[PDB]
């Protein structure tokens, strides 16, 4: 069972060599999944900065995970760069990171004070599923569904 | 033209089977894993436990972000059934097309992914093969681990592109 500093080690190999450790025979996506959430129930400061380094490298064959830092992000404090990164991004967000947008913010129409939205991310999600709906990867994450959610909770905005 | 099959140990010192060939490599245990349905896990309860926390967090997200706790468990429930379902499909894409689950047609798959996996580096770890069936062609998309020493370890087989 990994300390937090052997939980970074991981998260720096995974971001560098594209594997946790060199002779895991595991999908390396999911041993850095394993790695990502593990650190962040112990230390949530260093969990929440390799979230924010998985969304910007561009050395990462993984695309779930992308989704899974996001999510991580929009459920913490640091919610505002969440939304920042996927303002800044939307034209060109993976399939993960856009159905947790979409998922996101069908759950967050439950709240009692949801957090305030960017002006435009709606439309620019929105969009960004028309680019991607017919992804044959698609239905891996749901999309579709998770889009008639987002949707059906917000319908004058349809 | 053949490959090897040998036993390799992993970074706890535990034996694997895997099939090599050239500067490529897949622990055989793959071929259950990812292409004939049989990935980790029991898929109804793993899904049983995620539709709660994904209740729990639909109706009351605020609360359900304040214990990191949750995230942390359903989004590892969540890859878990997701790598369910991709292995699942895969069985039924081969199935579809006729690549009976059989020892020589999963080392035909092997073999021709081992082929594929010989130039990649690390500036494209992702390859893609055609399999041929009964009922007619399909192709299936790896991905790859480059190694220290250069040489690659199959990641994931997948019927659809990412």
């Amino acid at each position: 069972v990994n300390s937090t500093a052997k939980d970074i080690e991981g998260l720096e190999s995974y971001l560098a060599n594209g594997y946790v450790e060199a002779n895991s025979f595991n999908d390396p996506e999911d041993d850095a999944l394993e790695c990502l959430s593990n650190l962040l129930v112990k230390d949530s400061r260093g969990g929440l900065s390799f979230c924010k380094k998985i969304l910007n490298s561009n050395n990462i064959d993984g695309v779930f995970i992308k989704g899974s830092a996001l999510n991580f992000l929009l459920l913490s404090e640091q919610w505002s760069y969440a939304f920042e990164y996927l303002t800044s991004n939307a034209d060109n967000i993976t399939l993960a990171e856009l159905e947790k947008a979409l998922f996101y913010f069908y759950c967050a129409k439950n709240e009692t004070d949801p957090y305030p939205v960017p002006e435009g991310l709606f439309k620019k999600l929105m969009k960004r599923y028309e680019e991607l709906k017919n992804d044959p990867d698609a239905k891996f994450y749901h999309l579709h569904e998770t889009y008639d959610d987002f949707s059906k909770a917000y319908p004058l905005n349809n | 033209n053949s490959f090897e099959v040998s036993s390799l140990p992993d970074a706890n010192g535990k034996n694997h089977i895997t099939a090599v060939k050239g500067d490529a490599k897949i622990p055989v245990d793959k071929i259950e894993l990812y292409m004939r349905g049989k990935a980790s896990g029991d898929l109804d309860s793993l899904q049983a436990e995620y539709n709660s926390l994904k209740d729990a967090r639909i109706s009351s997200q605020k609360e359900f972000a304040k214990d990191p706790n949750n995230a942390k468990r359903m989004e590892v429930l969540e890859k878990q059934i997701h790598n369910i379902e991709r292995s699942q499909d895969m069985a039924r894409v081969l199935e579809q097309a006729g690549i009976v689950n059989t020892a020589s047609n999963n080392s035909m798959i092997m073999d021709k992914l081992l082929d594929s996996a010989q130039g990649a580096t690390s500036a494209n770890r992702k390859t893609s093969v055609v399999v041929s069936g009964p009922n007619g062609n399909v192709r299936i998309y790896a991905t790859w681990t480059i190694l220290p020493d250069g040489t690659k370890r199959l990641s994931t087989v997948t019927g659809t592109f990412k």
